[PDB]
DNA sequence: AAAAGCAAGCATAAAAGATCTAAACATAAAATCT
DNA sequence: AGATTTTATGTTTAGATCTTTTATGCTTGCTTTT
């Protein structure tokens, strides 16, 4: 209807034609499938980044270009949604429509194999998340990736990965033969004016560019591309702005004020409380950190003695602790029995004192060092 | 060779004449066929690269006789591997049982089946880095004990008969010969058996706060000549480059995967931080983000 | 490299009709292979003989 | 035969009924006012409209209504530690939809739904989604494949489809190949897609889901804070209507004794059934406080020292040696033998002679498998190690007062 | 004074201990032959 | 309208993995007899 459901559906977070931050990743992507043709030999790549990046967004819109469409035949296989790492080549002859005589990977392996060794067109086999391809011996990916030194052979492959290091890290040996080993493409993270212009284009394509003045959008983008660098988390808390300021306000421009409350938004139990006293007493009385549930426990009687409150037993204490994790205040490193299990704080305790909120019960637990 | 004790207890024209080595190392060759065929096997124990002599034997030679070519020096295969390349590529017998040395009484069964179905067996450096264990030499053993199994082999390590004992050295009926090429060991090594740079490669890839979490360990490495993590974390939250621990322990978790940093935990709990290069370098890294 | 050279495969079949004596009709109607052959299935099957008639 | 049995089953077309009862169950009026508190305070009388949840009720309706009328797809992530009211309000948000979209107010939409302990297999959710949709059972392969067909393939007029998951942490593994593709899901054009998810960990993005997954799961959240001290009241008394048979201290004392605990209100909707069933014995028709005080006392119940004195002697004898071999060697856990030493000086202090050490191992195995002690098995005597589980002034606490 | 000898220290590694997963094995749905 | 491989599937057991923890061993740093 109004703007504000305009801009929060074409914030969308989907996929998209134009893709402004990516361009000298795009003609250089392009440049590699033209020379690779134009060449009509074999050629490996792989690209790789972090989460959020893109690396999707340009492979899926070089897998739609009619120019490539008439020279190469386009395959794209998300690694994920196979059942198994030795049944891709199964998927591929689906994806090729091969015959095979069936019902073993061999089988599979040596018809496409046969189907490149005398291919009519050039292959393009774009492999999404190539890291559920690897194992241990990893026979599956040394195979897909000797594809391109195969005698005659015209697959020109692209593996789509977030690690930086994954073609060396677990593919050491196609670095002893340059003709095998991938080029390299990494996607670095946006920058701020990136997302300013990512913003700009997916506001100016509906139209919607008032609801957001341009110093909300630079105050956005300067702590999404500082902290991260995706622009998944950035067009999210794009559409957060706008469906929170749809909650409160029921054309007004988002204030700065509105999106420094989401960013900062973004980026207890009487017996929880007591135990998180006695765990930071104890922590701070003792250099040795080997907190087990029973000495937690024993401590925490004697303080709820000294409180005349009445402690709960053993059994409910270990739920109670449970819950507490819950949260992220500590983590519990199991072990073989339940008194065993060995407590660890995973917050500073200045965070935990206005965590607890109760400054005059802290107070008195870490004043009483008698009862440890 | 018969070396001293005293040492334990103390402690071009090159081209032309490979190539006549190698030709006469070719001229050896039906002398192998006649001894393959009264049952003897082959072993070759020179210094270079064996691998184009055996090659040469597979082509010039067994041209059209059954042939399962093993790369010893593959750092990946297994016994499992050959037994069920032999069970289902040459018997179409189907996969070969789990247990290995049932897999061989199977082959001796179905190659007592067929006379004269050879089956020559090359296997490039029987000491290789899978099959140094004394239960794939004994497969190979009982492999090359059948009539009608030949075997040649390659042997480059030095300490190789420790693994052979009297009843595989029998089994084995080696016919040993001194193939001494003076080839380089290419193939054999290339494969994976045998940095301020990269970390400023993967420093470039990462964003502003990762670098400034990665400044404040390398401030803290040349300030003090492996940092605690608290004071680590004190650091973010004063500086503003985390929002919570969980979120330094990822960063610290990918700088462990990219191994910048090592984590060496304390006795009292505490983790600690190393960077692990000399202070010069580090120093030079710290003038570079300047 | 050599195509036998794999970085996958560790084993590499050259069947040539397989189901489920090597020397040539030269070597084996040679005249000095058939005086080898008699002389070494003679004296096997002695010590062959030998062996049982002492484990007997 | 079977196998039309069961086609029929994996085809849908033969509803899994159960058995009726023979005989008709009791009319309404027949019931006591304090068997009408019994039964509205049963824990899966779900209230039309729950109290003190309204601000979580206001989110997730105007998140799911948002991606209702966009139809757009998306993902939302709730988490909260347990009987906090997440998977009611939920259930009640879709329910409201699907009222106000049989009345034309909203497009209409699919409302799937699993759980993700209910499945033997993280994979298995593929098979039960799909059979919410289609209703056929088919293996998770071919469940995968129809679903990839599905939502990657734009088919119009498709619906808008709502995919509540239960139970996130238990579909993760270590590959996570199936959440990374109920969370992959949304992000195409073509699928409509709109999953909410629901776990109790708040740091479950973070701690335990990949980088990528924790990336498709995006920053959009909500957090189920602990029930008070008062709105554990504000439930009791809406469950219980307008009725007096509690009283209002009662159920102040339970809300009280229940919110510093937990938060649950689990707990407190059983603490007010087992008060309810404590008043009916004693023939009061009112849930005075003292049946409150011992209800709590049964329901949080500390009924170890009753066990040691309820021991046998040579056991308590035992009991005394442990606690005293760690009180002089110091370290926790203690070797058999050092603790029969203790047990002969405290029996020759006693006066009873003690058995010999194999009915010791008795005694031991006996405290063992009641779990007063951890010990190991018999096999080893006197060098098995025996930890202390009850607390040390616990059985002094016991054998003296 | 020269080279064998006792505490120290980090480190590959070895047990282990839970834990998750891949392949071998038992088994059911089903085209196929009669 | 009934028997036979054929195939797709589920279970189980052996092996890969994560993690702690413990130890001999590889090296160091003195240490000390000949
Ligand atoms: N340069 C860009 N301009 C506009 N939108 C973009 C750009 N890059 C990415 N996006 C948006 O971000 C969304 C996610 O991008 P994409 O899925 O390609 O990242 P990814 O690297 O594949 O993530 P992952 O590594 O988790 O698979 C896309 O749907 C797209 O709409
Ligand atoms: N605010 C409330 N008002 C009334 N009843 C409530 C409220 N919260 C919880 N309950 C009761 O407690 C039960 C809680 O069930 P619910 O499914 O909400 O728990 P949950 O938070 O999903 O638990 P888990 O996280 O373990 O799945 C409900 O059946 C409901 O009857
Ligand atoms: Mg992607
Ligand atoms: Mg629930």
């Amino acid at each position: 209807r109004n703007k504000y459901q305009n801009a929060r559906r074409v914030l969308n977070s989907a996929e998209t034609q134009n893709l402004p931050g990516r361009e000298s990743q795009l003609q250089e992507l392009r440049e590699f499938f033209s020379n690779h043709l134009e060449s009509q030999t074999s050629g490996s790549l792989y690209v790789s980044g972090q989460p959020g990046t893109g690396k999707t967004a340009c492979l899926s819109l070089l897998l739609r270009d009619p120019d490539f469409s008439k020279r190469l035949q386009r395959v794209y296989i998300n690694c994920t949604s196979i059942a198994s790492v030795g049944a891709v080549y199964k998927k591929l002859c689906t994806e090729l429509q091969l015959k095979v005589s069936g019902r073993t990977e061999r089988d599979h392996l040596e018809a496409i194999q046969r189907h490149l060794k005398t291919a009519k067109r050039m292959l393009l086999l774009v492999l999404d998340e190539i890291d559920q391809l690897c194992t241990s011996r990893q026979e599956v990916l040394y195979t897909i990736f000797e594809w391109p030194a195969l005698p005659g052979s015209r697959i020109l492959l692209v593996g789509i990965a977030n690690s930086l290091d994954l073609t060396d890290r677990a593919l050491m040996r196609l670095n002893a033969r340059c003709e095998l080993k991938p080029r390299l493409m990494h996607f670095p993270p946006y920058s701020k004016q990136q997302i300013v212009e990512i913003f700009k284009s997916r506001l100016a394509e509906a139209e919607v560019l008032d609801v957001f003045p341009p110093v909300t959008l630079q105050l956005l983008a300067a702590k999404v591309s500082a902290i991260s660098g995706d622009v998944r988390r950035a067009l999210d808390i794009g559409r957060r702005v706008v469906e929170i300021a749809e909650q409160q306000k029921r054309l007004k421009p988002v204030q700065v004020t509105q999106v420094a409350a989401v960013l900062n938004k973004v980026y207890f139990p009487l017996q929880q409380k007591l135990m998180l006293c006695t765990l930071v007493l104890m922590l701070r009385n003792e250099r040795n950190k080997d907190i087990s549930m029973g000495r937690l426990h024993e401590v925490y009687r004697r303080v709820c003695a000294k409180r005349n409150i009445l402690a709960l037993d053993q059994a409910e204490f270990t739920g109670t602790v449970d819950l507490v994790e819950t949260r992220g205040i500590l983590r519990i490193m199991r072990k073989k029995e339940p008194r065993l299990h060995k407590v660890l704080l995973q917050w500073d305790e200045e965070e935990v004192h206005a965590a607890l909120s109760d400054k005059q019960l802290i107070a008195s637990i870490l004043s009483d060092t008698a009862c440890l | 060779f018969v070396p001293e004790s005293d040492g334990y207890f103390h402690s071009a024209e090159h081209e032309g004449s490979i190539n006549a080595i190698m030709e006469e190392y070719r001229s050896y060759f039906p002398k192998w066929m006649c001894i393959l065929n009264e049952g003897f096997n082959i072993l070759l124990y020179g210094l270079g690269s064996k691998h184009q002599l055996l090659q040469s034997f597979h082509r010039e030679v067994l041209h059209k006789q059954t042939v399962l070519v093993v790369n010893g020096f593959f750092p990946s295969l297994t016994i499992k591997d050959m037994l069920d390349s032999i069970t289902s590529d040459i018997l179409d017998a189907g996969i070969s049982p789990a247990n290995p040395h049932e897999a061989v009484d199977m082959i001796e069964e179905e190659f007592a089946l067929i006379p004269e179905t050879h089956l020559f067996l090359i296997v490039h450096n029987l000491d290789g880095a899978m099959l140094r264990n004394v239960k794939a030499q004994a497969i190979l053993s009982r492999l090359a004990r059948i009539p009608n199994i030949h075997l040649l082999a390659s042997i480059d390590h030095i300490n190789t008969p420790l693994l052979w004992d009297q009843g595989k050295l029998c089994s084995f009926n080696f016919s040993w010969w001194d193939c001494t090429t003076m080839l380089p060991y290419t193939n054999e090594t290339a494969f994976e058996n045998s940095a301020l740079s990269s970390m400023r490669s993967v420093f470039s890839s990462l964003t502003t706060n990762s670098r400034g979490i990665y400044m404040l360990i390398v401030k803290y490495q040349l300030k003090n000549k492996g940092m605690p993590f608290r004071d680590l974390y004190s650091s973010c939250r004063e500086a503003f480059l985390v929002s919570s621990d969980l979120a330094l322990r990822a960063q610290l978790t990918e700088f462990l995967d990219h191994k910048l940093v090592k984590s060496k935990r304390s006795v009292d709990g505490s983790e600690q931080l190393t960077i692990p290069i000399d202070g010069a370098l580090l120093q030079q890294f710290l003038e570079e983000q300047e | 490299m050599d195509p036998t050279i794999s970085v996958s495969k560790g084993c590499f079949v050259y069947k040539n009709g397989a189901t489920r004596s090597l020397l040539g009709k030269e070597v084996v109607q040679q005249p000095f292979y058939e005086e080898y052959r008699k002389a070494w299935n003679q004296i096997n099957d002695h010590i062959a003989d030998l062996q049982h008639r002492s484990y007997a | 035969t079977p196998s039309q049995k069961m086609k029929k089953i994996r085809a849908g077309e033969l509803s899994p009924s159960m058995q009726q009862r023979t005989d008709l169950p009791a009319k309404d009026s027949s019931k006591s006012e304090l068997q009408l508190a019994r039964e509205q305070l049963h824990v899966s009388v779900v209230p039309k409209s729950l109290p003190c949840r309204e601000r979580e009720f206001e989110n997730i309706y105007a998140f799911l209504e948002g991606k209702i009328q966009d139809q757009c797809g998306g993902c939302m992530y709730v988490s909260g530690v347990p009987g906090t009211g997440k998977t009611a309000t939920v259930t009640g948000v879709i329910r409201t939809l699907q009222r106000m979209a049989k009345q034309n107010e909203l497009p209409a939409f699919e409302y799937l739904e699993i759980n993700g302990m209910r499945l033997t297999e993280p994979r298995q959710a593929y098979v039960q989604i799909y059979k919410q949709l289609t209703g056929k059972t088919v293996s998770w392969e071919q469940a995968h494949a129809l679903l990839e067909k599905r939502f990657t393939t734009p088919a119009p007029r498709r619906v808008t489809t709502v995919l509540l998951v239960d139970e996130l942490d238990i579909l993760c593994n270590r590959r996570q190949d199936v959440v990374y593709n109920l969370l992959d899901w949304p992000t195409k054009s073509a699928a409509k897609l709109v999953v909410v998810t629901i776990a109790n960990t708040m740091d479950l993005p973070e701690r335990l889901l990949m980088g990528k997954v924790t990336s498709r799961l995006g920053l959009t959240r909500l957090t189920f804070q602990p029930y008070s001290h008062k709105q554990l009241q504000e439930i009791v008394t809406a469950r219980l209507g307008g009725s007096e048979t509690f009283k209002g201290e009662a159920v102040q004392l339970v809300a009280r004794k229940v919110a510093a605990v937990s938060g649950d209100a689990r707990r407190a909707l059983d603490i007010c059934r087992r008060a309810t069933e404590i008043a009916d014995t004693a023939a009061v028709k009112c849930v005075t406080m003292l049946h409150v005080q011992q209800a709590l006392a049964e329901m949080i119940a500390s009924a170890k020292v009753q066990a040691i004195r309820n021991c046998s002697r040579m056991e308590q004898i035992f009991l005394q040696a442990i606690a005293a071999e760690v009180t002089r060697t110091g370290v926790e856990e203690t070797t058999f033998m050092g603790v029969y030493q203790q047990v002969e000086t405290i029996a020759a202090f006693m006066g009873v002679t003690f058995p010999p050490p194999g009915r010791a191992l008795r005694l031991c195995s006996k405290l063992g498998a009641e779990r007063l002690i951890i010990s190991e098995h018999s096999r080893n005597d006197l060098f098995q190690k025996i930890l202390l589980n009850v607390s040390a002034d616990d059985i002094h606490y016991a054998l003296r007062v």
